[PDB]
This record gives C-alpha cells, sequence and structure tokens, in this order.
C-alpha cells in the first residue's frame, strides 16, 4: 500500500491543480447566488420601506 | 423616464458583469448602484404625494360646489 502511494506520487500535482480548479468554480457559483440574493434583499426589504 | 431607462440599462450592465468578470469589484458598486436608482424612483413619486393631496382637496371643493347648486335647482323646481 506504500508502493501504491509512491506510485501515485507522480499524479499528485495534477490533483493539486484539480483542487484549484474546483475551488475557483465553486467561488464563481457562490458569486452568482450572492448577486441574486442581494437583488432579492433589495427588492423585498429596502424598497418596501 | 430617465430613471426607468437607467434602471434597465444598469440591469443589463449587471448582466455584463455576470458574463465577463463576476469577481470584479464593480458588481458591489453595481449592486449598490441600481439601489440608489431605485431610491430615486421612489423619492420622485413621493413628491407627487403632497400635490395629489392638494389636488384632491380641489376636486372635492368643485364637487361640493356643484352639489350645492344642484340641490338649489332641484328645490327651486319643486
Amino acid at each position: 500500500r506504500l508502493l501504491a502511494l509512491v506510485k501515485w506520487a507522480n499524479n499528485a500535482g495534477k490533483v493539486e491543480k484539480c483542487a484549484m480548479i474546483s475551488s475557483f468554480l465553486d467561488q464563481q457559483a457562490i458569486l452568482f447566488v450572492d448577486t441574486a440574493d442581494r437583488l432579492a434583499s433589495l427588492a423585498r426589504d429596502a424598497l418596501v420601506h | 423616464r430617465k430613471l426607468n431607462m437607467s434602471i434597465l440599462i444598469n440591469f443589463l450592465d449587471l448582466l455584463d458583469i455576470l458574463i465577463r468578470s463576476p469577481g470584479s469589484i464593480k458588481r458591489e458598486e453595481k449592486l449598490e448602484d441600481l439601489k440608489l436608482l431605485f431610491v430615486h424612483v421612489h423619492h420622485l413619486i413621493n413628491e407627487y404625494r403632497p400635490h395629489q393631496a392638494r389636488e384632491t382637496l380641489r376636486v372635492m371643493m368643485e364637487v361640493q360646489k356643484r352639489q350645492r347648486l344642484e340641490t338649489a335647482e332641484r328645490f327651486q323646481k319643486h
């Protein structure tokens, strides 16, 4: 099982780049939902008063 | 009318923000920006509210005057 580990040690950096990609795309999805959320908080809270 | 069109064009520019660069600083400004526009669209039409108030007094007075004369004429016919 240590041999399997040191085999995968060549494939480590690609998974590091994949984690970077996944974090970036999750951040942009949170940006979309935050824009829609702040527009809802405009339209239902501040303008009613 | 200017503020209506400005609200729609700033919504389109917010769509351009969401297309091009969602991580920009400007969207926070943009999500503030049209808010300010919406405030003004309320703040102008609230300025129609005293005027409307004064104007309803005027038409009430006119209707009041007319009804008096109508009763007068009605009674005189009787």
